[PDB]
């Protein structure tokens, strides 16, 4: 089957930046910031945390666009402990 | 962890199990021992 | 069937043709085969009027049911359903110009199947011992 | 050489070897209908299909000629097998399958018309059931087509898309009967098959023959009895393992079932049109395009019929060399013994057994080994008296208990010189070792 | 008409190289058959 | 250019069978050559 | 090319079954050559 | 094909385009000293490939066979010996 796949023996990158008060400037540059082209493969951990022994997941949202201004539509997929918010809309992003 | 990498347009060989999932696949075009695979259609070729 | 998921109606194989399907209203799900496709082994002898045929791997009930009727006598041969023809397997002929196959020939007078045996031992009653 | 003499291995002890032999003399007798493989059920394909006129009648024709071929060779491999047999009406092989100590149990099936389709050995029978394809196990697995199961057989797939295998014109029961009788008119009476003497009167001949002294084989005839059974047995115990003749027998069918699947897959290859499909080009386009798509696919599974043919045109060349020798063997191995040395099989060739076998005759091929030798001291020839020449017939001349005597070449038994073990010189050659005080 | 002539070259050159390739198959049987021949001569004819 | 290319992919494909079948025609006296030589070897140099 | 499905491969696999034939009978002349040959060890080139 | 040579090697060419032969299973060489081991077989004992006899005797022998009565042929064995290496001699210097 041809389809779109990922190039077998090439490296995933972890993208994944997880910060506590202070986020760093060059978090938003290249090579974290990253072209699209045909498309992407992701493997996700899901960070389960627990508070209270209840059980709760945790993982990186990502964004997909081209310039992130409300001139333009960007995709977001954000959880939200079991549910999967998806969008697309004319979103002002910020710059961090 | 949040692992990324590029997608292409590629030939693979998927192989479906008796209930229809995925267990095992090929990129065809990655080494020479996937290019066996895929002219065989299998992913144990025989010796040869 | 238990492997369609939600997203899932078609069955295909390997070559990409469709051999089952799950019916989008009733759920029912359903395996597809052709239909059945051959030929007729038809034995002519020039001396006759006829012809003898030869439904090769096909059970004269078959034949009749979902292929054709017919007012030939038939009877269900090794090889397969056989119309009008003598079904007399114990009779033996050496030479045969209508080979069946699986030592089978069609002898024509009527038509008869018969055992094709080319070559039998020269026998002896001359002591063993 | 020291003196005139010279060191040789001469074998101090023997036993019998079984070499197994398939020769192919048979194949499967595939026949594709050209009209329902290139068109299907398809009436836009068949009108185009009839433009390309004798193209189907060529693939017809010259597939029925490749099968007539293969009948032919069938019927001459069943006369050269049945060819000379004589057999006494007394025979009964439910009581009659040892002489002389020598068993044919297992390599002779049921004899005469009573029995049915059951004239099959128990070598045969065990040669059989490790072959699923062979001429009942094709016509039991078209039967099944039409038996409504949920198995989709790929026979089944090839035989609708007018891919079908027939049956030989003798089925493998007959061919079997035929062995059975070729087999059982070398244990007796009239001995048919056997130069017209008994079994081990033959094999021990044969033996002698390779330059054995008569003397150690009427003395150790139960030895040789029991180590010809026990070399049938080894090749029957041969085939629970892997073994050659076997797998090229299994070769047969595989590469039949190879092609057979290689051509069906042609009927899915889209010649570079927009589907393999008819009824996808047929459901998408008018006919002013549909018929541009469908000849692409008439000219690629014609090609590929065209591919085919030359390719079984080419199998059957080597099938019909395989029976000739396979007929040659029967008549100059086992009918005969041809003074021909590594014809039937390697070694000393003492004698030769046919059995039938799936698409072809399994040959057992018995040879004279031996299992020790002793280094002696040979002279190939002697000057004697008056300057006469004589030389060794099938032997040596040996000094034991310095004195000359003559020794078999094949077994180690001094023995005197005389008139029937010696070829007569007017005048000896040079270096003939002399001796003049023999005879 | 170059385009209905093409046709015509195409079927009438498949159909040189069919029967090409038939006779290829023939005449090795017919050095086959020349052989047994050549041997029945020499061993049935001029010697026994 | 696809209709070009096509053009010269079913030519070279045809003259590919081509050689393919004769190839096997060739093998075919190839083989009854060395079988007469076997023969050859066994039976005049071996033996006479 | 990828289009015309296993017409590649049909060439590939009757090239491969033709140099098969040709390797297996080169092993059986071979092997006839061989067949029961027996020389002393005590054999040299520069004296014999 | 890959040497730094000015020749264009029409085998060259072949191979660059997909069409290449290559090599048998066993080399010339071997089937070399199978032919040699043959050879040596009939010439010193065993006499494995003679029928078990002397090379000489084994041509005397199949010249008597032929109806040549053995005084002439045993009185002449040096004759017969030159007239076969003259024989063998003639084949090698036929190739020229
Ligand atoms: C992308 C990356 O490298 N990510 C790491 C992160 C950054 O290096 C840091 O944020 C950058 O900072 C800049 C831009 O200025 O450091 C982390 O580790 C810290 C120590 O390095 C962590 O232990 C924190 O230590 C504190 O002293 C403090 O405030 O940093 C007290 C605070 O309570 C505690 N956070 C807790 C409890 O999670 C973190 O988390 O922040 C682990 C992350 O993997
Ligand atoms: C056929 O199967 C589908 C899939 O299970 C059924 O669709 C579900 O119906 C329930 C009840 O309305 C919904 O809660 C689900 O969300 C539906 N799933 C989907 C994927 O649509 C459907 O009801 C079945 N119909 C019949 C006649 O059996
Ligand atoms: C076709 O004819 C044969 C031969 O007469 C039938 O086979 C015999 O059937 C009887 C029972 O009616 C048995 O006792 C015999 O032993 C059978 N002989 C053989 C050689 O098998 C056969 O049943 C007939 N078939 C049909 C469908 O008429
Ligand atoms: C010599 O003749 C005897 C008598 O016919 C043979 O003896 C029989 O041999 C079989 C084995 O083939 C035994 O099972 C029988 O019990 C023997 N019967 C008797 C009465 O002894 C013997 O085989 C013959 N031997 C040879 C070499 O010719
Ligand atoms: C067929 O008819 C011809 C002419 O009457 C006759 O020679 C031939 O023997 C007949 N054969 C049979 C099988 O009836
Ligand atoms: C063989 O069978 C035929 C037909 O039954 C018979 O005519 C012939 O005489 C038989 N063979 C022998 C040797 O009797
Ligand atoms: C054998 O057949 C002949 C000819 O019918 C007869 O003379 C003889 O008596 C028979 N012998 C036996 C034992 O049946
Ligand atoms: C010959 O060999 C067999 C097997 O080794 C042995 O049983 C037998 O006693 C030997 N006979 C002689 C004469 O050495
Ligand atoms: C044919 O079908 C029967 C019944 O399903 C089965 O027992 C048999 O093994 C099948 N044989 C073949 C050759 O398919």
């Amino acid at each position: 089957f041809t389809g779109y796949f990922p190039k077998s023996g090439a490296n995933f990158r972890d993208l994944s930046l997880k910060g506590t008060t202070y986020l760093s400037t060059l978090w938003y540059q290249k090579p974290f910031l990253s072209d699209f082209n045909n498309g992407i493969f992701s493997r996700v951990k899901n960070t389960k945390l627990y508070v209270n022994k209840t059980l709760y997941s945790e993982f990186s949202t990502i964004v997909i666009g081209s310039v992130f201004i409300n001139n333009s539509y960007t995709i977001v997929v954000q959880p939200h402990n079991g549910v999967l918010e998806i969008t697309a809309c004319q979103y002002t992003m910020c710059e961090y | 962890q949040y692992w990324v990498t590029p997608l292409s347009k590629r030939q693979y060989l998927l192989k479906f199990d008796n209930r229809g999932v995925i267990t095992n696949a090929v990129d065809c075009s990655s080494s020479f021992f996937s290019e066996i695979q895929c002219k065989t259609k299998s992913l144990l070729p025989n010796t040869g | 069937a238990v492997y369609y998921n939600s997203w899932q109606n078609l069955l295909y194989d390997s070559n990409g043709n469709i051999i089952g399907f799950k019916d989008f209203v009733t759920n029912k799900t359903y395996n597809i085969f052709p239909c059945y496709a051959g030929r007729v082994s038809a034995a002519f002898h020039q001396n006759a009027s006829s012809l003898a045929l030869l439904y090769r791997n096909l059970k004269c009930s078959y034949v009749l049911n979902n292929i054709s009727l017919t007012t030939q006598p038939y009877f269900d041969s090794y090889l397969g359903c056989v119309f009008n023809a003598d079904n007399l397997t114990d009779y033996s002929v050496s030479s045969c110009a209508l080979r069946m196959g699986s030592g089978f020939c069609v002898d024509y007078n009527s038509y008869r199947f018969v055992t094709f045996e080319p070559f039998n031992v020269s026998f002896v009653n001359d002591s063993i011992e | 050489s020291v003196g005139g003499l010279y060191e040789i291995k001469i074998p101090t002890n023997f036993t019998i070897v079984g070499q197994e032999e398939f020769i192919q003399t048979n194949s499967p007798k595939v026949t594709i209908d050209c009209s329902l493989f290139v068109c299907s059920n398809y009436a836009a394909c068949h009108d185009l299909l009839s433009e390309y006129g004798t193209f189907c009648d060529n693939i017809n024709s010259i597939l029925d000629e490749v099968n007539g071929l293969l009948d032919t060779t069938q019927l001459h491999v069943a006369d050269t097998l049945m060819q000379g047999v004589t057999l006494s009406s007394n025979l009964n092989t439910n009581l009659h399958f040892d002489v002389d100590n020598i068993n044919f149990k297992s390599l002779v099936g049921c004899l005469g018309p009573h029995c049915g389709s059951s004239s099959r050995s128990f070598f045969e029978d065990l040669l059989f059931d490790k072959v699923k394809l062979s001429d009942v196990g094709f016509v039991e697995a078209y039967n099944n087509c039409t038996g409504g199961s949920e198995i989709r057989d790929l026979l089944c797939v090839q035989s609708f898309n007018g891919i079908k295998v027939l049956p030989p014109i003798l089925s493998e029961s007959q061919i079997s009967g035929y062995t059975t009788a070729a087999t059982v008119a070398a244990m007796f009476p009239p001995w048919s098959a056997a130069a017209g003497i008994p079994f081990s009167l033959n094999v021990q001949y044969r033996i002698n023959g390779l330059g054995v002294t008569m003397d150690v084989l009427n003395k150790n005839q139960k030895l040789i009895a029991t180590a010809f059974n026990n070399a049938l047995l080894s090749i029957q115990n041969g085939f629970s393992a892997p073994n050659s003749a076997l797998a090229k027998i299994q070769s047969v069918v595989n590469s039949n079932a190879q092609a057979l699947n290689s051509l069906l897959q042609q009927l899915f290859n889209k010649f570079g049109a927009i589907s393999s499909s008819l009824q996808e080009i047929l459901s998408r386009l008018d006919p002013p395009e549909a018929q541009v798509q469908i000849d692409r696919l008439i000219n690629g599974r014609l090609t590929a019929l065209n591919a085919y043919v030359s390719q079984q045109l080419s199998d059957i060349s080597l099938v019909k060399f395989g029976a000739a020798l396979a007929m040659e063997k029967v008549n100059e191995c086992v009918k005969s013994q041809s003074p021909r040395i590594n014809f039937c099989g390697n070694g000393n060739h003492i004698l030769s057994l046919v059995q039938n076998a799936p698409y072809g005759l399994l040959f057992m091929h018995f040879s004279y080994k031996p299992i020790s030798f002793k280094t002696v001291l040979v002279s190939p020839g002697l000057c004697i008296s008056g300057d006469v020449g004589i030389a060794p017939k099938q032997g040596y001349f040996i000094k034991h208990n310095d004195h000359w005597m003559f020794t078999g070449s094949s077994y180690y038994y001094p023995e005197p010189i005389s008139d029937k073990n010696v070829v007569f010189m007017n005048t000896c050659s040079v270096n003939f070792t002399k001796a003049p005080l023999v005879y």
